């Protein structure tokens, strides 16, 4: 009945050949330093009326492989096994909560070690990056209640107030940035552009920027309101919006007798060119903004693999977006997380392959 | 076609810059009344990349000229080629910097730079398309390290899409002629690494060298060390200008010549130099050239080349060739010094093969290279500013034009971050 | 009648450009300015065929060719050349920069806004034409233009026009000798869509070309125009029997159904018989047993290829000039019998032989002179799998590193780009392992 039905009549005989032992919740967790979190998203309710294919196979705990049409030159069809490992291999039968035993996550722990961690959000449009950072899985008022940012919001403040870390007197301030093209801006004020210094003691601060010593868990979610006033930056487009700059949201431990800070923790939102570069359109304005967010990613993924792979050339100043995050890698105590949106369908295995194999420099070999 | 904008920033700039219209000229066939008077034809058809046309047949430069505090004023203007310059061009002030960085990043500098910016929008906009913005300064000075540095910080800000060279004059080991010169060779290279695509490290020893060791000049002046920098600044544009059989833009050279975004500080070469009347014993050949190129006593930037690996190499040729000549001598070169170059990269130089040499010569190149051995201009400087700056010796002239001690250490860890990401590829793995 | 289209991409492509056109216009009697004052004399013959020349009606005529390059240096050479008044004045100039060297700059950024002019301008000289189409395209790999404009130009060009020939003619990366860095990333990222589009993909090279003049032709210093001269000659013989009056004519649809097994191993590697110095045009006798012998030996390939650690598919002798069509057997029963000269089990028939009998003739200016006859062999061999991994061992050795990659990145073009055209030479240089390879029972 269906056209496309051959393709996929390989794949119902695939998903038989292995043997599936996924991920359930409640597993124990090793110490991992550097993780690279990657979620697959259930299959909406458009794909099933357009004729989908699954292609996203998740067979493991830490594998996950991706099948593709192609052809041998006798013109006859066979499936192609992309073979990728990751960490942390999720299922789209996998809730939020699932995600919250590795998102909510135990680096807010190494947070109140006297550490410091990071968190990473990268993706394609129409992937989930909706219900995880910038609004989350609410509906037609996508608010945080039910995905990370509300629940980490959780992990962060509810937190220190056990009697053993409140007995430290710790407070907490907030701070919101506004990556552009070498550009550090504050989502406070936006016609207030910060440079980017260092002081003598080897701590790389953005200078005069401005925070506030807020609030419980309900009032500090909605700073975001204010966060994301300025629609940053200028969207001209189809699908409006999605965001050329950066946005790094840090939430800062300290005491109060400080003027000594520990335990800084920050959100990324790496939001980029998910559709194609409109070259079409002449506005010069497109392509000198366009591609310095490009190169900007391109820093993000050279920076973490001299991480892993250890080194003494590490770089830092091929762009500002590194820059500015210089302190929170180079932590002794420090962890670093990165999360990867997929998309389900067929007529986006390309763009999804894309998200995958940039997710791929930590150089996992498949032992299998 | 394509269009390039000079600009001349300390008083190194100019006198390099007057010079440098003069090779410019008698390359073109172009009197100092800018009337053309030239051999053939073949030299008007991109007059349009460096000289803008005027009402009766004569020809202007794009030149602007930041650098002429008015000691230098009538001087350039009372030279050789002072009636070809546009006078609105000449933007200055008065009280120059004084050897300081402060006084030509933040205090004359601000009060200049709209003077400036000015006179470049009206130089864009009488274009068809720019790519090619030309900076001759130099560090050390003055007006040539804050001022110089100060509008590419607005230049490039105002122009995200344009190839910014700056053929940048550095400081010596041993020739110190400027006491503060370790601080405005950190604070203006805290600048060139985040705010152009290409800089050429040239430096006065070298030059000093190759007109005692090779050109065997009695007394080499000042205008014979700016004609060999000059003889490499028609070298990089000359398949902007003319035909050829192997073509290289300014954009060519620097997307193959440069892996890395902040890996881009050249030295350059030049061949043939040699010391002759008219009875040289020699011969004008592919391989004569060849030798001399990478010779490690016809550099510019006064470093040891074979103490380090060459990243990549540009090797642009001129004059009527071969090409079969032409790759098989860069091939046996790269053959012969396996250590010498990195060996993680396939092919390390490139070929650019113009078909009009120079006036007199026969056949010409140009060695642009970039190698690791250039870390020995930056752990030098690096070391005569952490002794001047451990005592916090002469900053009450710096702090007292409105910096902060937190700029300083903020220079040093730029500069201290090239040094590590070229030890690196020098390194053998 | 019978015609193609000649579409020049590139610097690569106009200069050969030049001497293709060189050598048609001395073939049928065409000066420089359009007119035929040789076939005036005799008063008969419609000479300039209407293969590869437009004709008006005051005597001139004009080429079917377009070229593109996005930069004016290389086209204002002919603008103001010997050839400058032949051509129609629309040879597609406008770049106001050139592609530097990159796919990005390339497929996305400036070849996008100047290829409304490109496809509009070929439909403009498609629609002049009855009978067949056959787009000839002339670019190089590792170049900016060459690679990245003519990859939009073929699957901008496989959807206006369909399932029409496309013979294109690429200068493929040396293996020992190139003149960029970044050449070993412009040269994989073309193949996505060489291979999906172009149905026929005539590699040559330029290491192996040198040789060549310097051997056989004893040059010691073979510059451009020398080399361009021996790939017109080539070119020629392939587009000859739309042309000329031969005893056995090949047509360009009688390329693919020969020279191609499957779909995605069209890859031929074209040869000569350049052994004219003219000193020893003397000296030998150049019978058709001699001039099929010269494919023989590797140090005559167009391409630096050893064909003896290869099988052969399939192969296309085409003759030219005084050829009697029973010596060619000979010639080919002597090469059947030679056991090195290796064959597959599933191609028994093996060969396939054009005679065209009209003579190649001399450009002046050197450099070979007037031999009778010629060949251009085209055969597709297992031998171009090893030419292809020193090239993505060239790849290879500079991505782990990730070397010059902002520059492709950061003009529109994706990074996972990099990776999809790896896994298709991976994949490509796999079918060639299976091909060669017979099965047993
Ligand atoms: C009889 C003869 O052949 O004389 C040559 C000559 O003897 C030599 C030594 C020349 C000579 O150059 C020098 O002595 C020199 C002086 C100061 C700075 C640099 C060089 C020459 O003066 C320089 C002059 O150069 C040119 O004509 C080029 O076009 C050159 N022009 C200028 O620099 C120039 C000078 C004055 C006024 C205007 C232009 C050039 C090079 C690159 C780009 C543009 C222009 C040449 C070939 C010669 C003499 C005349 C002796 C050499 O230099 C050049 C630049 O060609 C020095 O080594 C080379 C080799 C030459 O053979
Ligand atoms: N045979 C031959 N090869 C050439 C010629 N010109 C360039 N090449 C080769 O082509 C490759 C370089 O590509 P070019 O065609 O010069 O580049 P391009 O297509 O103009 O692209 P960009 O300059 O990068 O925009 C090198 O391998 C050269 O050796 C020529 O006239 N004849
Ligand atoms: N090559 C060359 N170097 C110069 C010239 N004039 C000054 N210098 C060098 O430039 C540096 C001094 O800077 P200068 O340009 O005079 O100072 P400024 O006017 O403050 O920019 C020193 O390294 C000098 O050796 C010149 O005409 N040619
Ligand atoms: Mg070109």
């Amino acid at each position: 009945g269906n056209p496309n039905w051959e393709t996929a009549q390989m794949i119902r005989e695939y998903q038989s050949t292995l043997e599936f032992v996924p991920l359930l919740d409640g597993q124990a967790v090793d110490d991992h330093q550097i993780t690279v979190c990657v979620r697959k998203r259930p299959i909406s309710r458009k794909e099933v009326n357009r004729k989908e294919i699954d292609v996203i196979s998740v067979p493991r705990k830490d594998m996950l492989i991706v099948h593709e049409p192609r052809s041998k030159v006798d013109l006859t069809k066979f499936l192609e096994n992309h073979k990728f490992r990751f960490d942390y291999a999720f299922n789209d039968t996998c809730d939020n909560a699932m995600v919250y035993k590795y998102t909510a996550k135990p680096l807010v722990k190494t947070i109140f070690e006297g550490g410091m961690a990071t968190c990473f959000a990268y993706g394609q449009t129409g992937s989930g990056k909706t219900h995880t950072m910038g609004g989350e899985f609410n509906g037609k008022v996508q608010d945080c209640k039910n995905g990370i940012y509300a629940m980490a919001a959780k992990d962060v403040f509810v937190t220190l107030n056990m009697p053993r870390y409140r007995a430290m007197n710790l407070v907490v301030s907030a701070s919101f940035f506004e990556i552009y093209s070498g550009k550090v801006f504050d989502l406070l004020s936006d016609k207030q552009k910060l440079r980017v210094l260092e002081d003598g003691k080897q701590q790389v601060q953005v200078v005069g920027l401005t925070e506030k010593v807020v609030d419980g868990v309900e009032e500090v979610l909605k700073l975001i309101q204010h966060g994301n006033a300025a629609r940053t930056s200028g969207q001209t487009s189809a699908n409006s919006n999605s965001s050329r700059s950066h946005a790094v949201f840090q939430i800062v431990l300290r005491p109060q007798g400080s003027t000594k800070i520990h335990g800084k923790f920050s959100f990324i939102d790496l939001a980029g060119n998910e559709r194609g570069v409109d070259t079409s359109s002449a506005d010069r304005q497109t392509r000198m903004e366009g591609a310095e967010i490009n190169k900007s990613l391109l820093a993000l993924k050279e920076c973490i693999r001299a991480l892993g792979k250890q080194s003494a050339h590490l770089p830092f100043r091929v762009s500002k977006l590194t820059q500015v995050l210089r302190d929170s890698f180079i932590g002794e105590k420090s962890k670093t997380c990165m999360i990867a949106m997929i998309s389900p369908g067929l007529s986006s295995c390309e763009h999804t392959l894309n998200t995958l194999r940039y997710a791929d420099r930590v150089k996992e070999l498949v032992v299998k | 076609m394509r269009e390039i904008v000079h600009i001349q920033a300390g008083q190194c700039g100019n006198q390099i810059g007057a010079k440098f219209w003069e090779v410019i000229s008698d390359e073109h066939g172009i009197d100092p009344t800018g009337s053309y008077h030239g051999d053939s034809d073949l030299q008007l058809e991109r007059i349009n990349v460096y000289y803008n046309e005027a009402t009766g047949n004569k020809y202007v430069p794009r030149a602007i000229l930041v650098d002429l505090e008015p000691g230098t004023m009538d001087s350039v203007r009372s030279g050789p080629f002072g009636q070809i310059f546009r006078p609105d061009n000449f933007v200055f002030g008065q009280s120059g910097a004084g050897n300081n960085w402060a006084k030509g990043h933040y205090t004359e500098g601000a009060e200049l730079v709209d003077s400036v910016l000015d006179v470049v929008r009206k130089e864009s906009e009488s274009c068809d398309c720019l790519q090619g913005f030309q900076l001759t300064h130099s560090l050390g000075g003055g007006t040539g390290s804050g001022m110089g540095t100060l509008l590419i910080s607005k230049i490039r800000e105002e122009y995200p899409d344009r190839i910014m060279n700056t053929f940048s004059v550095m400081p010596s080991p041993k020739v110190s002629d400027t006491v503060v010169e370790p601080y405005n060779a950190t604070l203006s290279v805290h600048q060139l690494v985040e705010n152009t695509d290409e800089t050429y490290c040239i430096d006065n020893e070298a030059l000093y060298d190759i007109c005692f060791r090779t050109l065997k000049l009695t007394t080499p002046t000042y205008g014979d060390l700016n004609h060999l920098v000059s003889a490499t600044m028609s070298g990089v544009t000359t398949c902007l200008r003319f035909p050829g059989q192997l073509n290289a833009d300014l954009r060519k050279l620097a997307v193959n010549m440069v892996p890395f975004p902040r890996l881009h500080f050249f030295m350059p070469g030049f061949a043939p130099l040699t010391s002759r009347g008219s009875q040289q014993y020699r011969a004008l050949t592919v391989p004569e050239l060849t030798q001399q190129m990478f010779d490690s006593k016809n550099m510019m930037a006064a470093c040891d080349p074979r103490h380090g690996r060459y990243l990549t190499v540009a090797a642009i040729f001129r004059g009527r060739m071969s090409m079969k000549e032409v790759d098989e001598q860069m091939l046996n070169v790269q053959n012969k010094n396996s250590s010498y170059f990195v060996e993680w990269i396939p092919n390390n130089v490139k070929t650019a093969v113009c078909d009009i040499p120079p006036r007199g010569l026969k056949m010409s190149a140009t060695f642009i290279g970039n190698s690791t051995a250039i870390q020995e201009l930056f752990k030098r400087i690096s070391e005569q500013f952490t002794a001047m700056f451990r005592r916090k010796a002469f900053l009450h002239w710096y702090t007292g034009e409105g910096m902060d001690e937190m700029e300083f250490t903020e220079a040093e860890s730029n500069m201290n971050d090239l040094v590590s990401e070229y030890q690196q590829y020098q390194d053998a793995t | 009648m019978r015609e193609c289209i000649s579409i020049h991409v590139g610097q690569a492509g106009v200069q050969i450009g030049n001497a293709c056109w060189e050598l048609y216009c001395l073939e049928h009697g065409i000066q420089p300015d359009g007119q035929m004052p040789s076939d005036k004399t005799i008063g008969g013959g419609d000479d300039s065929f209407n293969t590869f020349f437009s004709e008006t009606g005051a005597g001139k005529h004009v080429p079917r060719a377009v070229f593109v390059d996005l930069e004016p240096t290389v086209i204002d050479e002919v603008r103001t050349g010997t050839y400058r008044q032949l051509f129609h004045p629309e040879q597609l100039i406008t770049g106001k920069e050139d592609a530097a060297n990159n796919y990005a700059r390339g497929h996305y950024t400036i070849g996008k806004e100047i290829i409304d002019l490109v496809l509009d301008r070929i439909r403009k000289l498609a629609d002049q034409c009855t009978g067949l189409q056959g787009f000839l395209v002339f670019h190089s790999f590792g170049g900016g233009t060459g690679s990245g404009f003519t990859s939009l130009l073929m699957e901008r060009l496989s959807v206006d026009y369909g399932k029409k020939s496309k013979l294109e003619f690429s200068i493929y990366p040396a293996p020992q000798v190139s003149t960029a860095v970044v050449e070993p990333y412009n040269s994989i990222l073309t193949t996505h869509t060489t291979l999906e589009h172009s149905d026929c993909a005539f590699m040559v090279d330029n290491e192996a070309i040198y040789d060549i003049c310097r051997r056989n032709l004893d040059i010691e210093r073979p510059t451009y125009t020398n080399l361009n001269r021996l790939i017109s000659q080539i070119v020629s013989s392939i587009t000859a029997s739309l042309r000329f009056d031969g005893a056995l004519n090949v047509d360009l649809t009688e390329f693919q159904t020969n020279l191609v097994p499957y779909p995605r191993i069209h890859f031929p590697l074209a040869t000569y018989a350049p052994v004219i110095s003219a000193e020893k045009a003397y000296h030998e006798q150049l019978s058709v047993a001699e001039i099929t012998n010269a494919c023989f030996e590797p140090a005559n390939q167009m391409v630096k290829c050893d064909p003896r650690h290869g099988k052969y598919m399939a192969c296309c002798l085409l003759y030219r000039g005084d050829v009697v069509p029973k010596d060619v057997n000979a010639a080919i029963a002597t090469i059947k019998t030679k056991r090195s000269i290796q064959f597959v089990d599933w191609c028994p028939t093996g060969f396939k032989v054009g005679i065209n009998y009209q003579p190649p003739t001399v450009v002046p200016g050197g450099d070979l002179a007037k031999v009778q006859r010629a060949v251009c062999m085209l055969s597709n061999t297992t031998a171009i799998a090893e030419a292809w991994a020193r090239l993505d061992h060239k790849f290879d050795l500079m991505y782990a590193k990730r070397a010059f990659v902002h520059w492709y990145v950061g003009e529109g073009m994706e990074e996972g780009e990099f990776s999809e055209a790896r896994e298709d030479m991976a994949a490509l240089e796999k079918d060639y392992e299976e091909v060669g390879v017979d099965s047993v029972e």
